[PDB]
């Protein structure tokens, strides 16, 4: 449910800390879980936001 | 001579002039974002616990 | 929209927000349809209009 | 039925005293222009149908 | 009365109609490359030879 | 010089080849580079000549 | 010389070759070094011709 | 030239302006062409009145 803007604010703090060199292998996975299932969330956004403006800019 | 065929020309242009600004804004601004979340997921896959 | 008059000036406004840099897309994506659909009504008016001016020629 | 001859002109002369002024909203130039442009064809074909009446009745013999 | 000012708009108003159009047409141009560049490198990079 | 009415006829095919597609990118480029400069120039043209013609058709000389 | 429509072309022929898996391991390394390179040799293209039409465009 | 001449010529541009079968380029220089027999022919008018004016001045 998480609108666009929170979604990339959360992401940015989790590479953060994964990228701090520091972290248990079990942690690192759960880091990693979390992350790639926030990405792949934003990336549809972009194309669900797109077709919006293609579909509305279009005359048809 | 009062017809206002001049005044309704001048409309359709003007009114034009504005269009052009909000599309190459809004196209301008999602090309902003669609390449900052490239950033950061071009980071996460560097950082993957397969190593 | 409001008189035609206004109409334009509800245009300006918009893309003053539009353009200044501080918009999330979700709350964009929504002015942009609704400043293309204030602008796409308006040129609809001018059109009709002017195919009536015919009458001048008539 | 339309007015008399003198009546339109009359409606017609207020109209363009003001378009002169060149100070009204478009919506209101394009609405008083159609309406104006109405009157002048009453008025064109009042006066046009009076030269008709004149022609047939002119004649010696009033065909 | 033969003043040109009306025939002057009109085409202030077409060519304004013409680069939105051309410049549309590349603007979708550039993004057919967009994909199709995109599409085999992700391709190339799930194709890694350290596994 | 380029009168108005070729300029648009000019301009209306290469709107054609660009819808189109066809052509590469790098050929895409140069073209809609240069259309672009026929529209600037002819934009330019009928501003010029508006400004001159409201001052002739004014009270003033 | 690599216009674009080339690389392109060569970097599909080099990707399908890869997974079918047939190479020895040696040429697997010598031509996924070859596939990187033009995969940014394309990319600074569109870096070029994006950068190129705003400056073209924008006033 | 003379007062005759401008306005047979200046007739002329009216005549085929009306008919508007023009290009647009030769239209706005016709018809900028048509302002500088006016204002020619017209300091002819008030060139002329003036001399009648001195003659007719018993002073």
């Amino acid at each position: 449910p998480a609108s666009f803007e929170k979604a990339l604010s959360e992401l940015e703090q989790i590479v953060t800390r994964l990228e701090s060199g520091d972290l248990p292998l079990e942690e690192a996975l759960n880091e990693f879980e979390r992350g790639v299932q926030l990405a792949r969330q934003g990336q549809a956004k972009l194309q669900q936001a797109e077709q919006r403006v293609q579909i509305l800019l279009s005359d048809n | 001579q009062q017809h206002p065929q001049l005044r309704l020309a001048r409309q359709q242009t003007m009114l034009e002039r504005l269009q052009k600004r909000m599309s190459f804004a809004l196209e301008n601004q999602l090309k902003r974002t669609g390449q900052q979340q490239q950033r950061l997921t071009q980071r996460l896959n560097q950082q993957n616990p397969q190593p």
